[PDB]
Parts: C-alpha cells; structure tokens; sequence
C-alpha cells in the first residue's frame, strides 16, 4: 500500500502487491516489476474532443 | 495546491507565503584610539662669584 505521487504531490495511484525478480550474468536482485500492481485513483482532466 | 514541486532540492522559500529561518548570530565591534604629547624643557645659568680684578668692569 505505497502511495504514487505526481510531480505535484498529489496521490494519484495504490500500489501493492507481490514483487517478481529474476530467479556469469547475474540478474538485479534488488529490482522488481509488479505486474497490474497499482490501482489508479485520479483522472487528468483533458481538453481532447474540444476544439478543431 | 496543483504548484510543482522538487524532490531532491533543499526546499529554499521560494513564493511570497513560504517561510525561512534566520540565525541572527549578529557580533560588531569596533575601536578608536589617538594620543599626542609634547614636552619642551630649557634651563640656563651663568655667574662668578669671584670675579678677577681686571675683569670687575664687565
Ligand atoms: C651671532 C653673532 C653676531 C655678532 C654679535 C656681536 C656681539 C653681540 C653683543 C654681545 C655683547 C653684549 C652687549 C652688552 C653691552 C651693551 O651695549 O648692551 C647693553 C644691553 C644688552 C643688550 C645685548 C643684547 C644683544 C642681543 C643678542 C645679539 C646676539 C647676536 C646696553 C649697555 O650698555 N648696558 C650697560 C649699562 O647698564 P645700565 O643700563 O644699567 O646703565 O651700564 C652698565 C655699567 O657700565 C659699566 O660700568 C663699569 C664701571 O662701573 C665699567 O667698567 P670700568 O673700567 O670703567 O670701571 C664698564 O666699562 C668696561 O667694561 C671697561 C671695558 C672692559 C675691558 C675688559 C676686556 C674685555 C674684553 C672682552 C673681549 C670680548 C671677546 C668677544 O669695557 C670694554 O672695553 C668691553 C670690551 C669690548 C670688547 C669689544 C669686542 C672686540 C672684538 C673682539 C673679538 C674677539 C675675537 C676672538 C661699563 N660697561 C659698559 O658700559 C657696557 C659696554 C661698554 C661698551 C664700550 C666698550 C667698547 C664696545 C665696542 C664694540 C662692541 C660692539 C658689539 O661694555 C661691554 O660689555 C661691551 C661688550 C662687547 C662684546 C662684543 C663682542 C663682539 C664679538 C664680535 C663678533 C662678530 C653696564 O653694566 C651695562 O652693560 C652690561 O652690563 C653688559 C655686561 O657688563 C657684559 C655682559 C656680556 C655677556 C655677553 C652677552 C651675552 C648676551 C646673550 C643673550 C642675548
């Protein structure tokens, strides 16, 4: 349950879930993805359809 | 507030309602000094108290 933040510290997902990381080239062990890991919360209002 | 805002920078004040603390630690001194002097001191003296006969004139 992190919260993502914008540049304007506004919480705009949740993100929460279990971490996947690769199981001589080793692989980075101390990064992963989260696949569908974080629920958006806020929409950006846009201008498309306006206009010509 | 939609403003931008830094992650990594040091949060200086940077609008008119931001707020900013200040250390007076304030130390002035200052000094002033001049002397003169100056001393003046003659003293003469002359006499017989035995003058030759020849010389009784002067
Ligand atoms: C930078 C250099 C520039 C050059 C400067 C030139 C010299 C600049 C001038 C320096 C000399 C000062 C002048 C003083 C007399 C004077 O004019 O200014 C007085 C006021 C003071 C003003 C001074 C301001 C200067 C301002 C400063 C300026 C400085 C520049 C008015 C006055 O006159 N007041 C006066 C008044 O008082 P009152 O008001 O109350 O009435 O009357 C009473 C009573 O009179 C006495 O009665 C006695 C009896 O009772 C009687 O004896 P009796 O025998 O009869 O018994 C007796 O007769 C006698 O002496 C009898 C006989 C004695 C012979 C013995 C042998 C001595 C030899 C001695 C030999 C001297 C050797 C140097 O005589 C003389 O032959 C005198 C010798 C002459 C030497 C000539 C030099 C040849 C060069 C020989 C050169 C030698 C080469 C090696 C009667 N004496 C008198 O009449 C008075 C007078 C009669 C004059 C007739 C004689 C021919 C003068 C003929 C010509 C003189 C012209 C000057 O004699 C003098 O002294 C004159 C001294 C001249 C010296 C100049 C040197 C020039 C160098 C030359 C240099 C260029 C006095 O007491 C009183 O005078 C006194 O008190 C004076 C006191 O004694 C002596 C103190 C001296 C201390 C040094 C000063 C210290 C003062 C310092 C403070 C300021």
């Amino acid at each position: 349950m992190t919260p993502l933040k914008g540049v304007d510290s506004q919480v705009y997902a949740l993100a929460q879930g279990n971490i996947l990381v690769g199981g001589v080239q080793v692989n980075q062990l101390n990064g992963g993805r989260i696949t569908n890991g974080a629920i958006i919360e806020r929409e950006l209002p846009t201008q498309f359809g306006a206009g010509n | 507030n939609y403003g931008y805002q830094p992650l990594f920078e040091d949060r200086r004040p940077r609008n008119i309602g931001d707020t900013l603390t200040i250390v007076l630690q304030e130390n002035v001194s200052a000094s002033k000094s001049s002397s003169a002097n100056a001393s003046r001191d003659g003293k003469t003296s002359f006499g017989f108290d035995t003058v030759p006969r020849y010389l009784q004139g002067l």
